């Protein structure tokens, strides 16, 4: 897996390049906003469960049909097993906030994921529907102005929206 | 590749778990190093070409056989001095690379995986590359803890081929 | 599911050999078995409903809390009520179950796997449903070895939820 | 694996439903036959070293390109594997007698077993014929009423064939 | 196939590794015994069929039952007589495959490999073929090392029976 | 795994045979450059660092992109790589030589590996030229008239040229 420093890294080294100067201050700006992120992952983090909960609760309110008797998230098991996608998923979008890159995020999640979930009967239009409850739900924790130096993050809160995005669209 | 970002999120993926404080941490210590780092970078990719020219000829002083002696392992005729250079030019990027990812995970993937094997199969002494290396650190021009990054990444090397 | 005849088989079919004499022995004593489970069984369903109700009610009166606090893990709304009234009638169904497999196979896979997650996850307390176990239990109208195959079952589950 | 039970609890349970009058009727009656279906197992089980050794020879009588060198039951490592072959059909088609349902003998042994045959050169119709063997030979033994209670065992017979019948279907 | 060049192969190939001079040294070994060693099956090869009758009499001999009682598994008539002679050639055949080759690997693998499992289930009696093989030792008439090759893997039918 | 020997002995007993005239003779024939074949396989692999050394400085001085930064032999793990793979088929090449048979060859070496080049990225046609060069190294080497009794060994010298264009065939 790549962060932002290793994928510069990985292409100057290609093309058998030095970093150039543009390159040694986009990577410089990365660690500008570095508290930021480190706030970020921190709050979506510590406020995981609730995240979790909160949007499978909502997505079965939505969506009854899963949690009929018969449906994909009837018995245990199978409710354990969803929440546990969503934690995950949840999971790797905070690793990949940490790294400012989404390798992590594509390489051990979301590669494979929807061949599995058909060859399971896993309904991928309704995980996609829950990454979008995380989302919002980790952004407003993330990007909320109380109990923090104040300040401007919605660099950051645009990167992880893509980075949920890009689940939905993974599975969606 | 490794970077300490990278670490701590592998160390969280393999107890399938979030992101710590103790990781929190650690990668604030990388944040807080970055600013000596990306420093030395800056000036060893500028005075990268006299640093090499630099470091070429003193392992010519040290190792004078180099470039009397018969066969493609040395630098006695145009083509071996270029390929001298060429390598040479490769451990410093390798430095550079390595100060910009807050540790050795590129001179690890790029240049010492292999190393050991290369060095045999192609009669290349270790010895060799240690001086150059030894130029380097003497001749970079840094000073405080950008000075100390690369060093601690120039010593990785050497520690690497003794 | 874990049911005595593919527990036989599974115990067969591990060490690649026919079936025992012991195994054929084992399901007969399922065979035996079986009239004091469909007596329970046939029971329990046609009582399904005043069971839960009973159950519910039990439940509320032990626990008064449960009707009179906020939270989406409580009942003291219609939604949380019929949340409950529903997880009751599982448990039920599920002992059905058990009855009519001679087995904790169907319990054991669709309700308690993952039980101790749910119930930390969505806050609800195993003491809830031990009481309305205790209460279905005490409340089968049922005797002889009919009552002690579903006290078996029930009991299970009691002892899943401690 | 499924046994006749658990196949009633399953669609039940897929179902949300308690089990209904006609349900338990059915498998009541399953306990009606449970002492015949043990015999047959058993007087399978009994005879399996003989039933197998039978039909193989007579299939090698019918079939004598599988014994000529070059064949495909020819050296011993090959008739061995020809011989355990024939046992597992037949321990599988006992697997299902006793559990009153066919979903062992295809998912444990019967998946898949035609492409492993094509793949290998194991003639499959050659096997077909062999299973065919057994199954007249199981049947006669399992319902010849000398030392048992006499009854009728013709729905048991017919199931007990049908099992044979999947297993030379899926491979011949 | 167990040969000793496939062998010497196997060896070296499983240490990831270059054949060494003990290897090449060996097949030497046998390149040269591969003189007698081609003899001898050449003079089993030509006497075939008196070497077979002749054995499948000396076990109708010492074991006469074999010609008289009935069952799939005897020589009482004509198929069975046939089956045993076919068998007993099949046993010859094998040491001319073992001698062409320098080791037991044809006889291992076409014959060895089930046997036990063959004569359980045919209820064939090892004794027999012992017999038929001790009277091919005795019979081929080869004499010093044309003889030592192919008693040895006579005897090594023989153990394999034991 | 076949040697020549073997592989005779294993098509006579797929047809039930004893070996006709001309089987015998073709293997004492065989066994005639018994010594030869020895003096070959040893020279070979007694001059194996030497051979692919050569072999691959030759073939990155004609196809310089291969060490070029971003081409396929460069980093010191691709360099190294690429090196075993060298070391690889030369060793199965000496190994076939031992066997009188390319089975081993293909088996263990050749079965499966263009497609894990095509997988990799791995120029197959640069694999078969660095092949070749080992290919006339390596025989030069083996009929090399000095320090052995004098003869014929051209037999051996086409069987060896056979085996390299073989490696060279499967992936170039
Ligand atoms: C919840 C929102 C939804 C849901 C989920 C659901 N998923 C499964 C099964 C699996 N989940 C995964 C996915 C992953 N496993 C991993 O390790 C990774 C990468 C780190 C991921 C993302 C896999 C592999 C499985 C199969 C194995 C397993 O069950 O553990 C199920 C269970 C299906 C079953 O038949 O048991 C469920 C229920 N279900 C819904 O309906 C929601 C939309
Ligand atoms: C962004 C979504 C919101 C926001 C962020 C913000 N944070 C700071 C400053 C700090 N943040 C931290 C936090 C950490 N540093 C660590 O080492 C760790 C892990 C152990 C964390 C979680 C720290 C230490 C600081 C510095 C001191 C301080 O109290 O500020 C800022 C200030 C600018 C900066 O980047 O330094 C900002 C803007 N503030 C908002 O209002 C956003 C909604
Ligand atoms: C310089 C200190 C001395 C010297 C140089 C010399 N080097 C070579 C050839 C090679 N050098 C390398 C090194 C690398 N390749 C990589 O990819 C990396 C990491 C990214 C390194 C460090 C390699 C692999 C080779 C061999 C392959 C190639 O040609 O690229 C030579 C020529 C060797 C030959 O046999 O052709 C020489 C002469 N020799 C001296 O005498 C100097 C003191
Ligand atoms: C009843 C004694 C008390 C009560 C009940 C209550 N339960 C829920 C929610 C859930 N209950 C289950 C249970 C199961 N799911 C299954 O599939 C099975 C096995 C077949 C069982 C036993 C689950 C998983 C949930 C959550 C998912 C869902 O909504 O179905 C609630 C609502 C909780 C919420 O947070 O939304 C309630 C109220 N609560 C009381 O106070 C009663 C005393
Ligand atoms: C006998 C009548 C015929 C015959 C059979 C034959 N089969 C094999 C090899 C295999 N058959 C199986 C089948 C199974 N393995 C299992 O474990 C199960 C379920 C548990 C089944 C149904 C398999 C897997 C193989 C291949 C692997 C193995 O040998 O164990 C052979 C051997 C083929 C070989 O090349 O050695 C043979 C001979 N051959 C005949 O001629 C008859 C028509
Ligand atoms: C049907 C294929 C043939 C047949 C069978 C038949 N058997 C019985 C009765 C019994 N069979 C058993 C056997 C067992 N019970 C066990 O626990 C075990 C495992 C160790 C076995 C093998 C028993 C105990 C009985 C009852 C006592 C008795 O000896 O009768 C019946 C009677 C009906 C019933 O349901 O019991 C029948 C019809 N009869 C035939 O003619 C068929 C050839
Ligand atoms: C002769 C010494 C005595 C004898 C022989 C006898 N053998 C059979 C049947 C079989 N013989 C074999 C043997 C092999 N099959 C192989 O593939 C190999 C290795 C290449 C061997 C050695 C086998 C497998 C069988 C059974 C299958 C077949 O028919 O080919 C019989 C008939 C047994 C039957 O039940 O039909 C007989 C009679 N019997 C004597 O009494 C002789 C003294
Ligand atoms: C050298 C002339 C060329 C070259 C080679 C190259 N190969 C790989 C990687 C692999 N090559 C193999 C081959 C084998 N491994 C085996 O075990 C066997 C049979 C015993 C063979 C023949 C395989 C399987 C790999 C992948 C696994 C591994 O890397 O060890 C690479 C590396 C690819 C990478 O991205 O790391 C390279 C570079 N490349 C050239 O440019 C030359 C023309
Ligand atoms: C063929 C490419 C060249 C050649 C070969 C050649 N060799 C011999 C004779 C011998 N070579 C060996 C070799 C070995 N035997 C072993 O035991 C081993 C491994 C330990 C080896 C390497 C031996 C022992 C001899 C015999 C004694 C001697 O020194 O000659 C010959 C002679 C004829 C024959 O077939 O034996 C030949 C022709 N010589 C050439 O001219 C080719 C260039």
């Amino acid at each position: 897996m790549l962060d932002a420093f290793a994928k510069v890294v990985s292409q100057a080294d290609a093309k058998g390049e030095f970093l150039s100067n543009a390159q040694f201050d986009a990577l410089s700006n990365m660690v500008k906003d570095g508290s930021k992120r480190l706030d970020t992952v921190n709050r979506i983090t510590s406020n995981a469960s609730t995240i979790v909960a909160n949007a499978a609760r909502a997505l079965f309110e939505e969506q009854p049909q899963l949690i009929q008797p018969g449906g994909n998230a009837y018995t245990n098991r199978r409710m354990a097993a969803c929440l546990r996608d969503m934690e995950i998923i949840l999971r790797y979008v905070t690793y990949a906030t940490l790294a400012g890159d989404s390798s992590v995020l594509d390489d051990r999640c979301l590669n494979g994921l929807r061949e599995t979930y058909q060859a399971l009967g896993v309904p991928g239009s309704s995980v996609a529907a829950g990454v979008q409850k995380m989302k919002e739900a980790a952004i407003a924790i993330a990007n909320d102005p109380n109990g923090i130096t104040k300040g401007d993050c919605s660099a950051l809160m645009s990167e992880v929206a893509s980075y949920f995005d890009r689940a939905a669209a993974a599975v969606g | 590749m490794k970077t300490p970002i990278t670490e701590a999120i592998a160390a969280a993926d393999t107890q399938g778990r979030f992101l710590s404080n103790t990781e929190l941490q650690a990668v604030n210590g990388r944040f807080e190093r970055a600013a000596a780092s990306m420093e030395a970078a800056r000036a060893l990719t500028n005075n990268a070409q006299q640093l090499i020219d630099g470091a070429a000829n003193a392992v010519y002083q040290k190792f004078p056989y180099t470039t009397q002696m018969s066969g493609a392992n040395y630098a006695s005729d145009s083509r071996g001095k270029s390929k001298c250079a060429r390598d040479i030019g490769y451990y410093l990027r390798m430095v550079t690379y390595c100060l910009v990812a807050g540790g050795t995970g590129p001179m690890d993937e790029y240049l010492i995986a292999g190393l050991d094997e290369i060095n045999r199969t192609f009669d290349l002494s270790p010895s060799w590359y240690v001086e150059a290396l030894k130029y380097i650190k003497a001749n970079h021009g840094l000073s405080g803890q950008a000075a100390n990054e690369a060093n601690t990444y120039i010593d990785y090397a050497i520690n690497a081929l003794s």
